[PDB]
């Protein structure tokens, strides 16, 4: 989907005739926004918050 | 209101917890119908079971 968006895009809102086209390297921000887990996990900002010096 | 965490429902079993059971059932059924898209919404989304929550059934 977010590899379409781009090519999708008022009153048409038209979706674009470009037709070469994948997803690449798009899921790594999914995977960084888009989706928990089920098993909390990778949330140690609050415990870190400057990483190590 | 309807939907809420099973084994903790007005005592153990529950009287709301076979409505989940078949709306899971339908869902992400077994059918495999393609073309329903569920709007809910709440201001209490934690009581949500991830069983519902989860992807594909609500993703």
């Amino acid at each position: 989907s977010t590899a379409m968006n781009r090519h999708i895009i008022v009153d048409m809102e038209k979706a674009e005739s470009l037709q070469v086209t994948r997803g690449d390297f798009l899921a790594s921000l999914e995977n960084d926004i888009k989706p928990a887990f089920g098993t909390n996990q990778e949330d140690y900002a609050s415990y870190i918050m400057n990483g190590i010096i | 209101a309807i939907c809420k965490q099973r084994g903790s429902m007005a005592g153990s079993t529950g009287v709301h917890d076979t409505v989940v059971n078949q709306l899971l059932s339908k869902i992400d059924g077994v059918e495999q119908l393609n073309n329903i898209l569920v709007i809910g919404m709440t201001n209490r989304p934690d009581l949500i079971d991830e069983a519902l929550l989860r992807p594909g059934r609500l993703e």
